[PDB]
């Protein structure tokens, strides 16, 4: 039951590379692609993310995409850079200049068919392809513009497969350019229509976790990405190891998405411990559970108490009491029942995996479909309008053939998305 | 109180005790449903591909 | 002798199937390779155990069973398991991708693709029968395959085998082990479509089995393995009359005759005792009176409900082990004076009793202790309707908002089928109430 | 923190219980349909018992016993006593009664009605249902029931009631009884005499003001309401003093022994049918037993109410008592006002 991974642009390829480093370590795959683990539990579902090559090697089913070669050269020379299939590096030279239009309509349009050819080659080697996962940012040009172009094309050629994305939302707190709200709004417009599941990873949240909780005065993008790759490992554990719950992309979607447009998830991770003496402290299941539901552990800068949970997936990792996990999960729901919509009975599902992540004896990853996510889109909308009011910086886009109407339409649909969340928050 | 129908064999026995007395779709129709559903899926996909074509 | 074909649909159906056939083999002295030393008629026969087992010229005893799942990994464990020699490959049918906990996906989309193949493989077994009775169908309510494909299969079996009886063993959903939020949808959808095609259905609430395992087997967090071995014991108790010599419930028609006076109201409550931990160091063996009295305790039922606040239409007591009628009748006499047992006015107040002198067989190394006597009570009580009420309530909460409905419409199901199914359930709840109050 | 839901808005007793629970700061009221509750203060009709006790991680408790209605309906009570050997047809403390339907014990009632009149003894009867007619003529009683078009009971009218002085007044005793989840039977030490303000008149079996002691009826048709005591409610301290001064006995001896006997007998009879001892959810319930006392100081049971209000004077104490023994007993927080009714005679 194969998944095809795609990583687009600078952010996409950098978190993507980190993701493959992390899960390769978990599955016992070294940078050469050789298995050197001591558990058949590691290889039982390794087919989901890896192709088996000659010499008994394991090759990520991963396609690396960018409109400039820079970041992908750094991936190639990175720790696990050698593991990737060289034919799956698809790149241009021009770059996208943080311009959604360039990624979606001009520069990316020239490269997209090359990417689709590689996607097709990978899909053809699948016994039964379940779908796709894309890693990208929404604030740039390539990951945002070309990434959503790719998603549209893939849906056309594979309309009955699941589309999943890890989408990094822009924040003024951690920003490269002022046009990020434009690029993001244009992208959300695409994601609302053409994905089944989207993990909303807010750079604002990643920074605040690094600053407040982890006590890092000056976080780099690399430190932000450690949080993302750890979270990505967690949310895909059910796909990568034997289990009952959300074991594939479609079953997850059926459990998490009560209405097709409302498929934007808040991910969370625990423990998040600052360095010092307490880093060695043993964590209990009650502490894990409380922290995983804590807003300060969420990867989307939204207050869960400002909305209601439609659905929740929780996944615990490591050796621990299944009985204790069940008891604590029930405690959360029963002690905070008003925050879980009563018109979706039993909307919290829990999985437990024996294999813990590197450097932790136990951890917990949170996936919430909360109406509080509307705060995220409201933020982008306000930032969008502040500029669009005066048509500021629009010439970068109109120069690539876009019209103002397309901005108006993107904004309206994102505002519709927000009001749809508010509807069910009040229901 | 009233025991009736006592039957015995090498493997066991059975009886009844009464305490007190008292006072389809055709094959074609099935085929029709399955094909009508397939047509609705087919229509949905066509509308999507048209939307993507635009 | 008249044959019975067992059909196991989806993960729950298949895994419960595994437990049942393992137990059957142990009960009949059939080895994992299918050899049965005690069977002196080599290569054939019309003994009672031949109802469930055919014979090959080489003396292999093969289950009259078909396993079907829309995804291969569960049935693959059967293919490479300890009883892999027992089954012929054609008996084990698998698809490529499953119904994704979606009734519509299992019934319409994937069901259409594979139904004819399944009926062909069932036909192969039926051709080996001189006098096929009908079918025993094992499935979950909550799964996409268990719910969706089963109801399609049941419809077609009524077409292709119109005179044959069809019995269900159905797993009712419980949040403590469930894998999908939409299982109430799937349960009501499959119940609606299957209702007219099922003659008698034994519903098992995973909640009840889960709590019995915690309470009486001291298992902190029961697994499907724990649940299924207990379920298999109950199923075996129910099917024992078809597989051994006797005069009660000897064919499938008799199940309907004895337990189901009203066709729509065909869901008998099963209650089993005693359930004893194999790790219990000191156990005082329970009497006929004690195990029989336990049949009227909700904590021992396969569905948690209260038969005191409903009415009985029929009641069978199925004993295994050291039991004689005299002790059964004495037990019933005292229980009737202490407990609330009320039959409908148009049925006699009484009990059909079956005894098999062989005590329950337990899986070596299992959770259950060997006991000297055990009983399974099958009672058709209106109180089981409590289960429909719970299910219909959860259905209403979600459907009022049309939560998750797009998943079903996306597979080609009309939204109207939701309300049609729900209306059928409302009628069923009304039927139960009319009879029971 | 424990959680509870309120599903009967018209209940004065449990509105007060709700107020008291919230005031502890250790209880939280959820929305009406939130299933994740510890306590359900349920509706009077079609309470969904079938949905209780199916929430993992929650001990669930409800303020009604499923099946208790057999005791708390007019016609059901008659049948229960008549058909239960615990109580039996020869029950000494229940007036001779018959279940009668419109157009059944009609023919059996008339057989009894005759030799009643053909034996130089009183023959007044009362017809009712859960619209009341007191009459000396059988045909008047049977005619009235059919004209009403409802299931009815015809009961022997107590012609020789105990009459309070001054006034020559009729009365009935209300006892409040709390049955907890362990089926402990608690009698509230405070009862109330709901009195008539009009002199009892055997000549005219109308003037319901002197024959029917309902708290509402006295308020409307009685000119002397509130005359002898406030709200036509005499409590046990005064009534006990009266019995001592006037009849040289006590409330405990002459009346309460019988009342406790009747209560225990009724509830122990239905215990097998309604007990939640080994159930997946638990029940408690508050009952209101109504009693008549004749001039020989013999106590008669009249009805059992499954959803009683309380006397204004006694709401605070009783409701707090309910929280203590019925609720906090199951859900402990972070001298007793009840008499526990138990008796184990060996024979
Ligand atoms: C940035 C620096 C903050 C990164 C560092 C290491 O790779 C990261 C280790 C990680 C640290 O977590 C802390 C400080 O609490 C931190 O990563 C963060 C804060 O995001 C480090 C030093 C460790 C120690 C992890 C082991 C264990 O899981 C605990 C913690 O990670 C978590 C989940 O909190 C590691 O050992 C990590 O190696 C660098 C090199 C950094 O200097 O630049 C990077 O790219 C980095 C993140 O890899
Ligand atoms: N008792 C018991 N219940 C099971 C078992 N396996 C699954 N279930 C229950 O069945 C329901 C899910 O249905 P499944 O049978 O797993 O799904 P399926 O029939 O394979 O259908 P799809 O996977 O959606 O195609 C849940 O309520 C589970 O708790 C089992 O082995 N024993
Ligand atoms: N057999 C009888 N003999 C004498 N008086 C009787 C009687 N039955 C009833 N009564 C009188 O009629 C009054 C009302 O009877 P009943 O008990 O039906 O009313 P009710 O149902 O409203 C009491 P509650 O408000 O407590 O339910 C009683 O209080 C008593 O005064
Ligand atoms: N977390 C994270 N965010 C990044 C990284 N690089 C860029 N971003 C964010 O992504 C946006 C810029 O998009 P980028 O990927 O650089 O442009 P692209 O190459 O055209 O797709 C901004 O919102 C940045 O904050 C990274 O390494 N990590
Ligand atoms: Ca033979
Ligand atoms: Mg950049
Ligand atoms: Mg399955």
């Amino acid at each position: 039951r194969e998944i095809v991974h795609i990583q687009a642009g600078q952010c996409g390829n950098q978190i993507g590379a980190k993701f493959w480093e992390v899960i390769s370590d978990e599955h016992g795959i070294d940078p050469t692609g050789s298995y050197h683990g001591d558990s058949d539990l590691q290889l039982e579902r390794i087919n989901v993310y890896y192709n088996e090559a000659t010499g008994n090697k394991y090759v990520p089913r991963a396609i690396l995409v960018d409109l400039e070669p820079g970041t992908m050269d750094s991936v190639r020379s990175g720790p696990f850079g050698q593991i990737f299939r060289p034919d799956n590096f698809v790149f241009g030279q021009s770059g996208a200049g943080n311009n959604w239009a360039k990624g979606h309509y001009t520069e990316g349009a020239e490269l997209v068919d090359s990417v689709l050819d590689v996607v097709r080659k990978e899909s053809e080697s699948c016994d039964c392809l379940q779908g796709f996962q894309l890693t990208h940012s929404l604030g740039g040009g390539t990951g945002s513009g070309m990434g959503t172009l790719l998603i549209s094309k893939i849906r056309e050629e594979y309309p009955d497969r699941i589309m999943n994305t890890f989408s990094v939302m822009p924040s003024p707190k951690v920003s490269d350019t002022v046009v990020e709200p434009y690029n993001a709004t244009l992208s959300v417009h695409q994601l609302v229509e053409n994905t089944d599941e989207t993990y909303c990873i807010d750079n604002e949240a990643l920074y605040d976790i690094c600053f407040r909780t982890l006590k890092l005065t000056t976080p780099t993008y690399g430190d932000l990405n450690h949080l993302v790759s750890a979270t990505m490992s967690g949310v895909t554990t059910c796909l990568r190891f034997p289990g009952q719950l959300n074991a594939d992309l479609r079953k997850l979607a059926v459990n998490m998405v009560p209405f097709p447009r409302l498929h934007f998830f808040m991910p969370g991770f625990a423990p998040l411990t600052s360095r010092g003496s307490q880093q060695y402290r043993a964590l209990t299941v009650p502490e894990l559970t409380q922290q995983m539901f804590d807003s300060k552990n969420m990867m989307a800068a939204c207050d869960p108490r400002h909305g209601r949970y439609l659905t929740v997936a929780a996944i615990f990792r490591g050796r621990m009491s299944m009985k204790e996990v069940d008891e604590q999960m029930l405690n959360v729901q029963n002690k905070n029942s008003s925050y879980f919509v009563e018109w979706i009975p039993n909307n919290v599902k829990t999985a437990v995996c024996d294999i813990p992540p590197r450097g932790l004896k136990m951890s917990a990853t949170f996936i919430g479909n909360s109406t509080a996510i509307q705060e995220l889109f409201k933020r982008i909308s306000e930032q969008f309008t502040a500029m669009f009011r005066r048509k500021a910086f629009l010439h970068w886009y109109t120069g690539e053939g876009m019209d103002e109407m397309e901005f108006t339409e993107a904004e309206s649909n994102m505002n519709d998305l927000v009001s749809e969340y508010q509807q069910y928050q009040d229901a | 109180m009233e025991v009736i129908e006592l039957n015995k064999c090498t493997s066991g026995q059975s009886f009844e005790v009464i305490l007190k007395p008292p006072s389809d779709p055709s094959l074609e129709e099935i085929q029709k449903k399955l094909e009508a559903a397939e047509e609705r899926r087919k229509y949905q996909e066509a509308e999507l591909l048209k939307h993507l074509a635009e | 002798m008249r044959e019975c074909i067992s059909i196991h649909v989806g993960q729950a159906g298949v895994q419960i199937g595994n437990a049942c056939w393992e137990l059957y083999c142990l009960e009949h002295g059939i080895q994992p390779d299918g050899q049965m030393p005690s069977d002196k008629t080599i290569g054939g026969g019309d003994d009672s155990f031949n109802t469930f087992f055919s014979e090959t010229g080489a003396g292999k005893h093969v289950p009259r069973a078909v396993f079907v799942d829309l995804e291969p990994t569960v049935i693959d464990e059967v293919r490479t398991g300890t009883y892999r020699q027992l089954f012929h490959p054609e008996q084990l049918i698998t698809g490529k991708e499953d119904a994704a906990n979606n009734y519509a996906r299992g019934h319409y989309t994937i069901g259409k693709e594979i139904i004819d193949l399944v009926l062909d493989r069932i036909r192969k077994l039926a051709d080996q029968c001189t006098g096929l009775q009908g079918f025993l169908v094992f499935h979950s309510f909550g799964g996409g395959t268990g719910s969706g494909f089963t109801s399609l299969l049941m419809e077609r079996l009524s077409v292709d085998y119109g005179k044959k009886s069809k019995l269900e063993f159905s797993i009712y959903p419980a949040p403590q082990v469930s894998t999908a939020v939409v299982e109430p949808y799937n349960s009501i959808l499959t119940t609606h479509t299957t209702l007219e095609h099922s003659d008698c259905a034994f519903m098992v609430d995973n909640e009840a089995i889960y709590d019995i395992c915690r309470r009486n087997l001291d298992i902190e967090r029961p697994t499907y393995t724990n649940l299924n071995r207990l379920i298999s014991q109950i199923v075996s108790s129910i099917t024992a009359s078809l597989r051994f010599d006797g005069a009660l419930n000897v064919d499938l028609t008799e199940f309907q005759t004895n337990l189901v006076p009203y066709p729509r109201i065909h869901f008998p409550l099963a209650t089993y005792a005693p359930v004893i931990s194999a790790e219990k160091a000191y156990h005082e063996q329970l009497s006929v009176a004690e195990i029989t009295n336990a049949c009227f305790e909700p904590a021992n039922q396969m569905v948690k409900c209260d038969p005191r606040h409903g009415k009985y239409m029929a009641c069978c007591l199925l004993y295994r082990g050291d039991v004689v009628p005299k002790d059964v009748n004495a037990a019933i006499a005292t229980i009737k004076t202490k407990r609330s047992i009320q039959f409908v006015d148009w049925c006699p107040t009484g009990f059909k009793v079956g005894i098999n002198y062989q005590p329950p067989t337990v899986v070596p190394g299992g959770d259950l202790a060997k006991v000297q006597r055990a009983v399974c009570m099958l009672s058709n009580t209106t109180a089981i309707a409590e289960a429909w009420a719970r299910l219909d309530h959860k259905f209403d909460l979600m459907y009022a908002k049309r939560a998750f409905v797009h998943w079903y419409v996306g597979e080609g199901m009309e939204e109207g089928e939701f309300s049609e199914a729900r209306e059928d359930m409302a009628a069923l709840e009304k039927d139960y109430e009319e009879v029971g109050v | 923190m424990y959680t509870f839901v309120v599903r009967d808005e018209n209940s004065s007793v449990y509105a007060e219980v709700s107020r008291l629970l919230l005031a502890t700061g250790q209880w939280k009221r959820l929305r009406k349909d939130n299933p994740r509750f510890n306590l359900m203060l349920g509706e009077r009709n079609r309470l969904p018992f079938g949905r209780l006790g199916h929430e993992p991680g929650l001990v669930q408790l409800v303020n009604y016993y499923r099946g208790a209605d057999k005791l708390c309906r007019k016609a059901s009570l008659v049948k229960l006593i008549k058909t239960s050997p615990e109580l039996s047809e020869s029950c000494t403390w229940f007036p001779e009664s018959y279940v009668i339907y419109p157009t059944d014990e009609r023919e059996v009632f008339l057989a009894a009605y005759n030799r009643r009149r053909e034996g130089r003894e009183g023959n007044v009867w009362i017809a009712k249902s859960s619209g009341i007619l007191i009459s000396s003529e059988a045909s008047e009683l049977l005619d009235f029931i059919d004209e009403q078009g409802q299931v009815h009971v015809i009961q022997k009218y107590l012609e020789k009631p105990l009459l309070l002085e001054p006034g020559h007044r009729k009365f009935d005793i209300r006892s409040w009884v709390l049955v907890d989840h362990l089926y402990n039977i608690y009698l509230y030490r405070e009862g109330v005499l709901r009195t008539s303000s009009e002199p009892y008149n055997s000549a005219n079996f109308q003037d319901k003001t002197c024959h029917l002691t309902n708290h509402c009826i006295q308020k409307e048709y009685s000119k002397n309401y509130g005359r002898y005591e406030e709200g036509n409610e005499m409590f046990f301290e005064e009534f006990n003093q009266y019995l001592m001064d006037a009849l040289n006995t006590t409330l405990e001896n002459s009346i309460l022994l019988q009342i406790k006997h009747i209560i225990r007998s009724c509830l122990m009879c239905i215990e097998p049918a309604i007990s939640t001892k080994h159930l997946h959810y638990q029940s408690f319930q508050l009952f209101g037993f109504d009693f008549m006392v004749d001039e020989e100081l013999k106590v008669w049971l009249i009805e059992v109410n499954g959803a009683p209000a309380c006397a204004q004077k006694l709401y605070a104490e009783l409701c707090q008592g309910i929280v203590d023994v019925a609720i906090s007993s199951v859900f402990p927080l972070a001298t007793s006002i009840f008499i526990k009714l138990h008796h184990h005679h060996h024979h």
